């Protein structure tokens, strides 16, 4: 039971649980998860102001 | 301008293509992404072949039913892969822009994306039984399918953390930050207007 | 000759069940808006085995109004919750009304509407009648929720495909598109914590 | 193909279907939510990190 490490600035989502839960109970592949792996891009427009402020 | 984005989305599709050994693809090795993308999202007899061979894969029955039309009838034959598509929730049943090519560089991506999930989409556990016999009934197939999808389903359901991946939340700020996050409308068009390109 | 219970009610009991919780229904929660307390009342899969007329309160009033909420306030205004005979009997009528509509509404599509299903709530042909209703509130959500382009999903659901090939590509494509999302939740919050 | 399978697989697509909906809205408006308190925070450091520049 993979005890949370209660340290790491990022707390699991109940996203992550949930498919930590239905990986465990052999429903689901984590080869059925990376062909599924969505690479799209997060939070775009913080990143270029954050780009923008270090030129500076 | 077919944007940086779109044409390493068309990359991604070509490659996944060739993996599938699409005979469409025989022949043709393309290494420019503009010209990957102009034989997958620009209106081509090629890329009709392309989507006849990916519905033909999802749906075998309706080769027969594609290959006793006459070339001449085009038209017909782009109704009813739009009909199988919309049977399959990809598109609208009128939606023969975006099966002729004519619709936005995305939607194109994204449509011929999603065919080519559900061509791979990971056959579970037990197949590592090879050549033998075609003849296997559709009927054992859908038992298989019915079984699997009770179980995900079981197991989605039964957990206690369901309900919050239906309505995510997420606040990671502490509360000395709260007021410069509960700020005025103002300060939150200042912060948007400065990230527009020109700076 | 001599006339075999039809295997095909079993797997409905599920399903509706699993639409009843897709839809946010909460056991504990929906049952204190009706009085009762979960000592008495036994909600699941088997809830209309036996007739049982404290769930069919709660379920029904639950779905009418994930239907329609302002609507489910003012139909049951007078007779929610139902505490005495009176209040009882103008509920059952209600519901029968609500659901006659929505019987004529749909057509061929949506099980016949009869007020003696009412009278003692339980058996097949109660639990299919409330399957279908789940399944039509479902349908309703999705057509509200889906953007002005995906609308047409609402439709390709509604049209029966009876050929189990396309059936079986058509859930293979759902499941992928849940895996997607669910993994996308995962990384947009995942980033947005480091970012902070 | 007993009339009763095709009906079965057809519910499951549906609850699918339905909780990838409700899940792709709730998640879109998080994110923007998010970007917008990023990018409230990121200007606050830029104002604080021009005025520590002048002063040195």
């Amino acid at each position: 039971m993979m005890a949370a490490n209660p340290w790491s600035p990022v707390q699991p989502s109940a996203a992550s649980l949930l498919l930590e839960k239905c990986l465990a109970a052999g429903v689901l592949s984590q080869n059925a998860l990376d062909q599924a792996q969505l690479e799209a891009p997060c939070f775009s427009h913080a990143e270029e102001l954050q780009r923008i402020t270090e030129i500076k | 301008m077919t944007g940086g984005k779109e044409l390493g989305a068309a990359v991604e599709l070509y490659e996944r293509l060739q993996m599938l050994s699409c005979p469409c693809l025989e022949g043709v090795y393309l290494t420019d992404p503009q010209s990957i993308y102009e034989l997958l999202c620009t209106p081509s007899s090629h890329r009709l072949d392309i989507l006849q061979w990916l519905c033909s894969r999802i749906y075998p029955p309706v080769q027969e039913q594609l290959s006793s039309l006459k070339e001449s009838q085009t038209d017909t034959k782009v109704k009813e892969i739009a009909k199988l598509c919309f049977d399959l929730m990809l598109c609208h049943f009128d939606d023969l822009d975006l099966i002729r090519g004519h619709a936005s560089p995305f939607k194109q991506i994204s449509f011929i994306g999603q065919l080519l999930d559900v061509i791979q989409y990971p056959d579970t556990i037990s197949s590592n039984v090879i050549l033998e016999s075609l003849s296997h009934s559709t009927e054992k197939n859908v038992v298989t399918c019915i079984r699997e999808n009770e179980e995900l389903l079981k197991e989605l359901f039964s957990s206690p953390h369901f309900q919050a991946t239906l309505s995510p939340e997420c606040n990671p700020w502490p509360a000395d930050f709260k007021p410069l996050l509960n700020a005025e409308e103002s300060l939150q068009k200042r912060a948007t207007q400065s990230s527009k390109g020109k700076d | 000759m001599q006339s075999g219970s039809r295997p095909h009610l079993a797997w409905q009991r599920e399903h509706m069940w699993l639409a009843l919780q897709g839809l946010g229904f909460e056991s504990g929660a929906e049952a204190a808006n009706a009085g009762k307390t979960l000592v008495h009342v036994t909600f699941g899969v088997n809830m209309f085995d036996k007739p049982n007329k404290d769930a069919f309160y709660v379920v029904f009033h639950f779905l009418f109004g994930k239907l329609d909420n302002v609507r489910c306030k003012e139909v049951f205004r007078y007779c929610w919750p139902p505490l005495d005979k009176k209040r009882d009997a103008e509920f059952r009528k209600a519901c029968c009304e609500w659901l006659k509509k929505i019987s004529d509404e749909v057509g061929a599509g949506f099980p016949q509407v009869v007020a003696s299903i009412f009278l003692s709530p339980g058996g097949p042909k109660f639990v299919h009648l409330l399957y279908h209703f789940a399944r039509y509130v479902m349908l309703q959500h999705i057509k509200r929720d889906a953007d002005a382009g995906n609308v047409f999903i609402s439709e390709a659901l509604q049209s029966k495909i009876q050929d189990p090939q396309k059936a079986l590509a058509r859930n293979k494509l759902a499941r992928q598109k849940y895996l997607k999302v669910l993994q996308k939740e995962n990384l947009v919050i995942e980033e947005y914590q480091r970012k902070a | 193909v007993p009339e009763d399978m095709v009906e079965m697989i057809e519910s499951q697509t549906l609850l699918l279907t339905y909780l990838t909906i409700k899940m792709q809205k709730n998640l879109f408006r998080l994110e923007e939510k998010a970007e917008r308190n990023l990018l409230l925070v990121n200007d606050q450091k830029d104002q604080l990190q021009e005025t520590i520049h002048m002063m040195k």
